[PDB]
RNA sequence: AACCCCCCGAAGCCAGGGAGCCAAGAAAAGCCUCUAAGCACAACCUGCGGGAACCCGUACCGCAAACCGACACAGGUGGGCGG
RNA sequence: GCCGACCCGCGAGGGCGGCUGGAGGUAAGGGAAGUGCGAAUGCCGGCAUGAGUAACGAUAAAGAGGGUGAGAAUCCCUCUCGCCGUAAGCCCAAGGGUUCCUACGCAAUGGUCGUCAGCGUAGGGUUAGGCGGGACCUAAGGUGAAGCCGAAAGGCGUAGCCGAA
RNA sequence: UAGCGGGCGUGGAUCCCUGGAUGUCCGAAUGGGGGAACCCGGCCGGCGGGAACGCCGGUCACCGCGCUUUUUGCGCGGGGGGAACCUGGGGAACUGAAACAUCUCAGUACCCAGAGGAGAGGAAAGAGAAAUCGACUCCCUGAGUAGCGGCGAGCGAAAGGGGACCAGCCUAAACCGUCCGGCUUGUCCGGGCGGGGUCGUGGGGCCCUCGGACACCGAAUCCCCAGCCUAGCCGAAGCUGUUGGGAAGCAGCGCCAGAGAGGGUGAAAGCCCCGUAGGCGAAAGGUGGGGGGAUAGGUGAGGGUACCCGAGUACCCCGUGGUUCGUGGAGCCAUGGGGGAAUCUGGGCGGACCACCGCCUAAGGCUAAGUACUCCGGGUGACCGAUAGCGCACCAGUACCGUGAGGGAAA
């Protein structure tokens, strides 16, 4: 799947085999498929509760700053789904 | 609506066809059918009659109504196209050259 | 909204049956309850009803020319009046 | 002409008014089933009576 | 009207009966009981009295001429009684 | 549209006459095309052939008197005869959906006939605290707050809810 | 839609337009359930003698956003439908190549989500060779050109030129004031609101020096109007014979024409009827910058300063997509994986690469018109005339056929 700071969904684009030179010519057997984004779990602490995170490894850091972020953020009260709303 | 016309209860004459000429109170206006009743067409109905009640009802020779085109209306000078005319207040429909 | 529970009354041999008895059968509205037509047809001809019994009438299927029909749907209830009352209204 | 007459004198329902728009209402309905109830068993009724009567309910239930 | 004797007699009833066996044989509510919160002028329990008790089905066919088989089709259709 | 033994044309055609028909038609000269059918085991419809032929659907089986009626092998009644009788009798459930009962009726339906019918027209007819089901329970299963997963559509799924012979 | 039985209309009925009312039950279907049109409830009122029973009025689904003291709450919104058009996500095969695999069919068929009277796109990190152009979309052309291609079959641009339409805007960041909370109380840090700022002849912040108010510009928002839409109304001029069942035919003498379109009337009618030409009309609803008005907004020159100018982004490499580009010398745009900057001595592009020259300012968003379609209304046809034309001129998506998706007449 995809979202979080991430935005990236997973996207289908095809694998082509080649025979070949380069220096006599190049040929194939092409054909369709899916292509994912590397991603993880971020758990993290914020406020009270330990909220997490599907993302992309490439933005394992955006959770970080955005943690952050909210360090001057108005929360408690039981919020544990709502937090993860709260952030951005 | 629209389906509005010639003339109603009052007098006319018949350009007609078998009834050329005669003129005749039409006692009857119908428009649903376009057909106007005076005293021309009136053609005989064997007929005894179609529902029970009242054992006898009628050869009667009743008023074949009329196409209402076949009719004209008529006044001092007898047959005449209507026109339109507009008072002070309401609609008066005046003659070829008359009124009423 | 009191008048419309009762329908008309039903006129067969079988409903003039039980004029001699208690029994006073009429067309109500089919949505009707018993605990309706009760204090419909109590407050309608000033008696007390002991006993309230329903059914539908599944309409039958009349036609003409191609044109093929079927009848509205109805429901007999049929009221037992306390003792010794009667309704004169009904008894012609 | 029944119209004209009628609704006029039923705003004139205002000495008790809603209550009474309710009251006649009733009354009106008692003689629509008693006027059926001549018109099933035939030999009591003719006809227009009952249009005449379910429409002034129609205006009363206004 | 009589409506009484005698005999046979179940696979049904008493039923959650008994014995043996191995392949080891539903759940949940009703019902009973225990207490918690809450109440103990309530509330439960038993008797009696008075009252209240809706909605839908209920025709008819149903081993077939009324169901499934284009047909009043020698086919097909679960359960009970079957002297 | 029908008929012609006439006229013109090499011919496809055109013309003329008679009868039917009863409200449209469209010169000369040009234009444009859904433009000519005998065949496609062609498509639709109609009507033939086989042929008054095969069949009339269980070999349980008939007969007579009387009645009804325009009309009865075929409907009603009576007597005799035959067949079923762990059924070809009787009560449930399913499916069917007015086929139930009356009254009138026979065009078609009925493999013949029909006065009869399961057929046409009309009127009636189905009554429940206690029978069955719902204002009770749960089964497989289904659905499904939470939760998990999936490009979208969606998948899985706790509690609960639905689900019964 | 005749009939039986009764009524209503110049005290303007029927009927037509506009607004309102009522509007059972099901259906997004939403109190709960469910085998759609049925069943069962909680709460607050009401009805019956009415506690038990029943009915009546109201109200109670779920999600998202905002506000609120966790919460309970309160408001605004969403859900479903739509002939075709449109956009995004996904996406074939027959077939062609006279086999076939690349390639083609085709980003087509279809499935899915969304949009709407359209949808998209849209104010250059552009074009590409002119020191030129100047958003976007559409048509003509360029051009079957440039190219792509088992250089097979095939595929196939752009710039420019001629047209239609015409329009440009808001922000993020620096910087200032503020309120809230986090805390290591700091000239801070973070979040929210306000101001300020919006560009490529680079621009803005801040700091200096100067003339701007009464300058004028001005909506895509709002207000009024016109006009239009939804009922209508006025409208010219003919009569007699005559054959005929019937004139409108034939005959005689007339007339009208801003009207000799068309239809009907017993056959063949400008003058009989309905129309036609021309012209008039809206209380009500809809539409409406086309006209007017108003508000939001907007607009200066020099110098210094080097504070800011959209980050997992540019950029590079790996894997792919788009493009005329099939790995090709393969850029450009886009992006799944890895590494990973700078803020105008910044960056991107001009088809590897480098140097030069020149163009443009990415990583936030919005924007009418020109365009597409046709369920709907109307107009017209060298369009059909009942085996045609829609499957349906007729009671047809019916009868009938299929468990069902679905098929589908006749007349
Ligand atoms: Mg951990
Ligand atoms: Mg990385
Ligand atoms: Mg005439
Ligand atoms: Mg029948
Ligand atoms: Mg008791
Ligand atoms: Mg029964
Ligand atoms: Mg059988
Ligand atoms: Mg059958
Ligand atoms: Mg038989
Ligand atoms: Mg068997
Ligand atoms: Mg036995
Ligand atoms: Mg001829
Ligand atoms: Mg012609
Ligand atoms: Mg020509
Ligand atoms: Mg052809
Ligand atoms: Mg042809
Ligand atoms: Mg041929
Ligand atoms: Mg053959
Ligand atoms: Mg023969
Ligand atoms: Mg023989
Ligand atoms: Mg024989
Ligand atoms: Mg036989
Ligand atoms: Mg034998
Ligand atoms: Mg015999
Ligand atoms: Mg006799
Ligand atoms: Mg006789
Ligand atoms: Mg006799
Ligand atoms: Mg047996
Ligand atoms: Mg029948
Ligand atoms: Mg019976
Ligand atoms: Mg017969
Ligand atoms: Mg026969
Ligand atoms: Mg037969
Ligand atoms: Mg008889
Ligand atoms: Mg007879
Ligand atoms: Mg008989
Ligand atoms: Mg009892
Ligand atoms: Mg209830
Ligand atoms: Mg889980
Ligand atoms: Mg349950
Ligand atoms: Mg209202
Ligand atoms: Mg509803
Ligand atoms: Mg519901
Ligand atoms: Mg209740
Ligand atoms: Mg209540
Ligand atoms: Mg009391
Ligand atoms: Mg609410
Ligand atoms: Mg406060
Ligand atoms: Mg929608
Ligand atoms: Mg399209
Ligand atoms: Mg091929
Ligand atoms: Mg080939
Ligand atoms: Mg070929
Ligand atoms: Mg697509
Ligand atoms: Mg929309
Ligand atoms: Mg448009
Ligand atoms: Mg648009
Ligand atoms: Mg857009
Ligand atoms: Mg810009
Ligand atoms: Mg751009
Ligand atoms: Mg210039
Ligand atoms: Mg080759
Ligand atoms: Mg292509
Ligand atoms: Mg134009
Ligand atoms: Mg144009
Ligand atoms: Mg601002
Ligand atoms: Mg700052
Ligand atoms: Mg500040
Ligand atoms: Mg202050
Ligand atoms: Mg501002
Ligand atoms: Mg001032
Ligand atoms: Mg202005
Ligand atoms: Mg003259
Ligand atoms: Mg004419
Ligand atoms: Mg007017
Ligand atoms: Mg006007
Ligand atoms: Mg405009
Ligand atoms: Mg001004
Ligand atoms: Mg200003
Ligand atoms: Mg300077
Ligand atoms: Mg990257
Ligand atoms: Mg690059
Ligand atoms: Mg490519
Ligand atoms: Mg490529
Ligand atoms: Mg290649
Ligand atoms: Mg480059
Ligand atoms: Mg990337
Ligand atoms: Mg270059
Ligand atoms: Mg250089
Ligand atoms: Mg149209
Ligand atoms: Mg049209
Ligand atoms: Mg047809
Ligand atoms: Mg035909
Ligand atoms: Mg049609
Ligand atoms: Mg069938």
């Amino acid at each position: 799947s995809g979202k979080r700071p991430i935005v990236a969904n997973s996207i289908q684009r095809r694998g082509k085999a080649k025979r070949e030179g380069g220096v006599g010519k190049k040929t194939t057997g092409i054909s369709k498929r899916r292509q994912y984004p590397n991603l993880q779990k971020v758990r993290v602490r914020v406020a009270g509760q330990e909220i997490t995170f599907r993302v992309a490894a490439s933005h394992i850091p955006k959770v970080y700053e955005l943690v952050e972020r909210a360090k001057g953020l108005r929360l408690e009260g039981l919020s544990p789904k709502e937090i993860k709303k709260e952030l951005l | 609506r629209v389906k509005m016309h010639v003339k109603k209860g009052d007098t006319v004459l018949v350009a007609s066809g078998k009834y050329k000429g005669r003129v005749g109170k039409v006692k009857e206006v119908l428009p649903k059918k376009y057909a106007v009743i005076v005293e021309g067409v009136n053609i005989v109905k064997k007929a005894v009659r179609v529902s029970p009640k009242y054992p006898q009802g009628g050869f009667i020779e009743k008023e074949a109504p009329l196409h209402a085109s076949k009719v004209r209306p008529i006044c001092p000078a007898c047959g005449k196209p209507t026109r339109v005319r507009k008072k002070f207040l309401e609609n008066g429909k005046k003659i070829r050259v008359c009124a009423k | 909204t009191a008048y419309d529970v009762i329908l008309a009354p039903v006129l067969s041999e079988k409903a003039y049956a039980g004029f001699a008895e208690g029994k006073y059968t009429f067309w109500v509205h089919p949505k009707a309850t018993k605990t309706e037509i009760k204090n419909a047809v109590e407050t309608a001809f000033k008696v007390k009803v002991v006993k309230v019994n329903t059914l539908h009438v599944r309409g039958k299927k009349k036609r003409l020319g191609r044109y093929l029909g079927k009848r509205p749907d109805r429901k007999k209830a049929i009221v037992q009046v306390a003792p010794g009352q009667k309704i004169e209204a009904l008894e012609g | 002409m029944k119209l004209s007459e009628v609704r006029k004198q039923l705003e004139e329902a205002r000495k008790l008014s809603p209550v009474e728009l309710e009251k006649l209402v009733r009354e009106k309905k008692r003689e629509l089933m008693e006027l059926r109830f001549q018109a099933s068993i035939g030999q009591l009724s003719q006809n227009h009576k009952i249009r005449d009567l379910k429409r002034q309910i129609a205006r009363l239930l206004t």
